[PDB]
């Protein structure tokens, strides 16, 4: 099971991370049923 | 999900995702119908000692 | 004799839960290695049924 979380967050800080609180909310549970151990992304 | 108490309007509100909300012993306090997207309360009927 | 049907006879580990594994590697049965190349106690991971 391949499950997605998610949250969308107004910020306005530079370079780094901002420090807060936000909670993630789950869209998509896709089922794919494979083995995963490399990933690369765009 | 079958059970049996009062169903009621509710005030709270649920995140898309939440389909049941459950209380501290983990029984459907809170529900959403799977036709109408609207939340109704699980209040269980009235018990007592007699 | 129908062979369409084959099962993975020799595998060097356990599967987990849900797991398909169509991999083309041979399996190293004696202590000479095989290297990808059939011989002696090198035989295909995939029998057909007879
Ligand atoms: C059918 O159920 C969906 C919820 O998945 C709802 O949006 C829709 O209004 C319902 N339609 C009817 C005709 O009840």
């Amino acid at each position: 099971y391949f499950k997605i979380y998610s949250k969308h967050t107004p910020i306005n800080l530079v370079r780094g991370l901002p420090q807060g609180f936000s909670a993630l909310e789950p869209l998509v549970d896709l089922p794919i049923g494979i083995n995963i151990t490399r990933f690369q992304t765009l | 999900l079958t059970g049996t108490g009062v169903l009621t309007e509710s005030n709270k509100k649920f995140l898309p995702f939440q389909q049941f909300g459950r209380d501290i012993a983990d029984t459907t306090d809170a529900v959403r119908d799977p036709q109408t997207l609207e939340i109704l309360d699980i209040t269980p009927c009235s018990f007592g000692g007699v | 004799g129908n062979y369409n049907y084959l099962y993975r006879l020799f595998r060097k580990s356990n599967l987990k839960p849900f797991e398909r594994d169509i991999s083309t590697e041979i399996y190293q049965a004696g202590s000479t290695p095989c290297n990808g190349v059939k011989g002696f106690n090198c035989y295909f991971p995939l029998q057909s049924y007879g």
